[PDB]
């Protein structure tokens, strides 16, 4: 009887429009007596076809792992379609099914603000811009940072810190060079979150 | 996701005249097919299939064309045209950058006097006599839609029908990707100049020149869209970025500046 | 016989994953002696059943006018998937078949600029600033304001005008109080275009500017 | 089934003196057995020979179209001038009357405001000037930048939009290169509208705004 | 049976003289039939006598919980001294010794940049003071908030996040007052951490 785990597509995937989001279903612990797994998916109860199956490949404890993805997009995700994975399987008795969907919750709007780097490290080769983005409610955010509309890749993003008030803040630390910094270049923070307007917040800030 | 067959005309202009014959060629360059294509020919409330067993199709009537080959989806619509009127715009199916765009203002046998090429309903250019109008190196700016008119002997100025000229990139615009844009002094990180190019131009190899801030990496342009760095050092950390081009060099495309930080 | 007209979805709900872009193939002229239309939906050559037909709607001229609303999501539209909607009727002879799709081209960023009001416009009651965005391509566009992350109702956009590039230029004039604006209050035009990273570029102006 | 359309003039000949107006009644679909139409040209309620009709072309669908442009006088067609074109043909059992004027409304005054390049763009090999002219009525204007009283024929003016108020706006953006801005040239927004005071206004924009 | 664990005394706990740091080795799902877990303590494998037994306690999974504290020096911490656990209960066939010490990555000294907040936060009622903690190896770190002396509980300081070169940063966001903010009160961010002089860096800001 080989296990089902399910899990949800990344905030990342499902907050940007240039991404396609991804559901990944797992089966672990696959006998090799029946490896032979059919995968069903659901879309509020409608049956669908457009999810791929991986190639099995095989576990350390002598098991096989099979993964069915199906191509979901934004919209239908957002505002809480139910997926169902059903593993279909001889050694299991009946075939499992789990019911996953975008976690409901009140969305509270992230506060999105740029901080200039400190003047005690604008004698450093290089500056550190950052972006708190504060009181936002759920987890499931995405930061980037740009400079003339394309995207920096020095940055780290904090993971999402649970505040007092039950929302949560990160930051964003970008390093820039501070030769860039101090001759007045525009950087941007980018907030993907489902809280926002249209989903999106650019929060500029130059050396002014 | 777009494995479509491209149809290509021969000769290339999608309006032609009665008597005339073009031969379409379904040309597929991955997933190729040398024969056994399904022609999803279409006039009006048509499903026709004429199935060849080559890769071209002769055809003399007018209607919308499209092929499919085995294990392919059905190509993009090629809308023929075949006039008995006295002037026609002949003008080429596909227009990409850098090409020599040659919009014929033929008549049907007849020298037609007074010939004057109309860009979104304003005069563009006067043909006096002649009739092959020529754009040197096809962009942006030349796109709308074209019409010439002419002057007959004695009976009638005829305008001819209108052909829009939509110009398509030959490559999308290059990104630089790299294995890493913190490499730590002393690691081997590859610059990659990726090009999506197009299925109509996909035969034509394309040449990648990698740049450092203003400084150009490498001996000129190469084939490889990827220059692998030995070692790089905390002197060269700069704006890092690439020149995709053509084999001709006509029309070149630069990648957005990319910073890559070295890390010590 | 009744004719059919296919509609793409508008620009703005093609960049948005908070909006539903739709695709409608309206058919006019429908006599009253056949008011039966079949609507059949194919996308990429392969039939969808996602679409929902709204009631038929009694016209002026004694004719009969039916839209047809398929939803698709973004990632389809933007990749340049082909549309037909099919309609059979009676009194067609044959049925109406349209194509729609986006307009392929050259995308090209659009560079965002926005301009503070005249100092001839701080002796009227009302500012219009101006979000000048040059240098797109397609005209595929949604221009929207915003002020302190809520959104502004009083902007008009002016469509998109063909430049000496080629490539397109729009204008957006937001009207707001002058109080409003005299004070420390920052308005940032929002900026959506196929073409931009992410989709998206937000261009704040405010007095210091 | 001939059918025929009249064209008023465009809003930048009926202002300036320079340049004239003129009214076209253009034909289509005329068949090659039945090609012969003629215009009969009428200013208020008399019939007027100044027209100018052009010789019949013939389309690439194999119909004719005649085209009779009427000039007139500006003074005229500002003061709501009816003009209309009788066109005969041997298809509709009488000649078809086709009737347009001045778009008639309570005229607004155009308020000129001339724009300085943002800062952003104040780093581009050309920066682009814009003149916002706002709130006149009808959307009839005609808007023409200038330098030092010679036209620079670099700009491209977006079409009226109507706006909150009932009256239009428009913003006419002109790209000069940034060598010639930094100079201090200045850059005069001249706008043509039945409204303004003399069918003109200027608007001056240098480097020091 | 009953499992053998051994935890790190707290960051702050070493680093500081004016604290007292003690190592805990907790001992799980201890039987009650058999709850008399032997405790010994070795310093480099010499034997001490100085540690405290703390009294057995009730579990929800019908066991006890008998935790052993040792008084360590941080002298005797951070130089790299192995510290053992013995562990012997009447349920284990043989005696389950776990180690802990100091971890021995090469330091990397912490650049504390603390900065003000934004002026978009100035219009909100509480703003957010954060000090970046930057370029910092390994992530035994603490950070604290103290104004005027005093030190504060109303932060919150992000997890280490691993850089771009190998080292780790954080921040700490601090919520006060606007009013309190712009009043004219100054805030340190103390950090402490084994790289620094003395293990302990405290940076200062305010309006200015
Ligand atoms: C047979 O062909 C003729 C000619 O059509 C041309 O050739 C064919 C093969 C195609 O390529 C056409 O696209 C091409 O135009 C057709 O005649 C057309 O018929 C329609 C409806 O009968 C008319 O549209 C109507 O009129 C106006 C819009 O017309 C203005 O804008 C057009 C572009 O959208 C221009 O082409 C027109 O000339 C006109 O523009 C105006 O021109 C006057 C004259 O100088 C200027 O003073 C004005 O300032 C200028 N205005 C502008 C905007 O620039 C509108 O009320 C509404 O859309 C109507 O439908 C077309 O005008 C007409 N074309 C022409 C060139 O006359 C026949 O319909 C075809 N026969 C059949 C059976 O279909
Ligand atoms: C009996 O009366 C009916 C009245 O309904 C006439 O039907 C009309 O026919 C004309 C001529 O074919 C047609 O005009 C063309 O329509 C297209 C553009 O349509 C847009 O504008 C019209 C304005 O009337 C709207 O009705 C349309 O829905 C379109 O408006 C928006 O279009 C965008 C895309 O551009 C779409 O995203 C929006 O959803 C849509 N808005 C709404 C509210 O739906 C073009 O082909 C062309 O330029 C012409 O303008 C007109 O649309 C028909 N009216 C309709 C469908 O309501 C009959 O012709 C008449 N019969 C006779 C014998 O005279
Ligand atoms: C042909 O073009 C010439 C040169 O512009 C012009 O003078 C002449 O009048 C034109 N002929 C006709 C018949 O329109």
């Amino acid at each position: 009887g080989p296990s089902v785990f399910l899990f949800p597509p990344k905030p990342k995937d499902t907050l940007m429009i240039s991404r396609t989001p991804e559901v990944t279903c797992v089966v672990v612990d696959v006998s090799h007596e029946d490896p032979e797994v059919k995968f069903n998916w659901y879309v509020d109860g409608v049956e669908v076809h457009n999810a791929k199956t991986k190639p099995r490949e095989e576990q350390y404890n002598s098991t096989y792992r099979v993964v069915s993805v199906l191509t979901v997009c934004h919209q239908d995700w957002l505002n809480g379609k139910e997926y169902k994975c059903k593993v279909s399987n001889k050694a299991l008795p009946a075939p499992i099914e789990k019911t996953i969907s975008k976690a409901k919750g009140q969305p509270r709007e992230p506060q999105v603000y740029t901080l200039p780097p400190s003047r005690d490290e604008l004698t450093k080769n290089q500056v550190s811009l950052t972006c708190l983005v504060k009181g936002f409610y759920p987890s499931d955010i995405a930061v980037e940072w740009e400079s003339n509309g394309q995207p920096e890749n020095n940055y780290k993003t904090t993971p999402p810190v649970l505040d007092s008030d039950g929302s949560f803040f990160l930051y964003s630390k970008l390093t820039v060079d501070k030769s860039r910094w101090q001759q007045g270049n525009v950087f941007s923070c980018s907030v993907m979150h489902e809280a926002l307007h249209n989903h999106y917040t650019q929060k500029s800030l130059d050396k002014s | 996701r777009t494995p479509r067959p491209i149809i290509f005309l021969q000769p290339p202009w999608t309006t032609v005249f009665q008597g005339e014959r073009v031969t379409l060629t379904c040309k597929g360059f991955r997933f190729y097919s040398p024969q056994k294509t399904k022609w999803y020919h279409r006039y009006l409330g048509k499903e026709i299939l004429r199935e060849t067993p080559d890769n071209i199709l002769e055809v003399q009537e007018s209607g919308e064309y499209r092929c499919q080959a085995q294990g392919s989806p059905l190509s993009s619509p090629v809308h023929l045209d075949f006039s008995s009127a006295s002037l026609i715009l002949q003008a080429p199916l596909s227009v990409f950058e850098g090409d020599s765009v040659v919009l014929r203002c033929r008549a049907k046998a007849e020298v037609t006097l007074n010939n004057t090429i109309y860009k979104n309903d304003n005069v563009l250019a006067f043909l006096n006599k002649r009739t092959d109008f020529h754009i040197p190196h096809a962009c942006l700016k030349d796109n709308g839609a074209y019409r010439c008119t002419g002057y007959k002997e004695s009976c009638c100025p005829v305008s001819s029908n209108t052909v829009k000229i939509q110009v398509q990139e030959p490559f999308t615009r290059p990104v630089l990707r790299a294995s890493s844009f913190q490499p730590i002094s002393g690691n081997p990180v590859t610059l990659t100049c990726e090009t999506q190019l197009s299925l109509e131009r996909s035969d034509v190899p394309l040449r990648f020149r990698f740049f450092r801030d203003d400084q150009t990496l490498g001996l000129g342009w190469s084939l490889s869209p990827n220059f692998q760095i030995t070692a790089m050092w905390s002197k060269d950390s700069g704006f890092y970025w690439c020149k995709a081009a053509t084999m001709p060099y006509s029309v070149i495309s630069d990648s957005p500046r990319s910073w890559i930080q070295v890390q010590i």
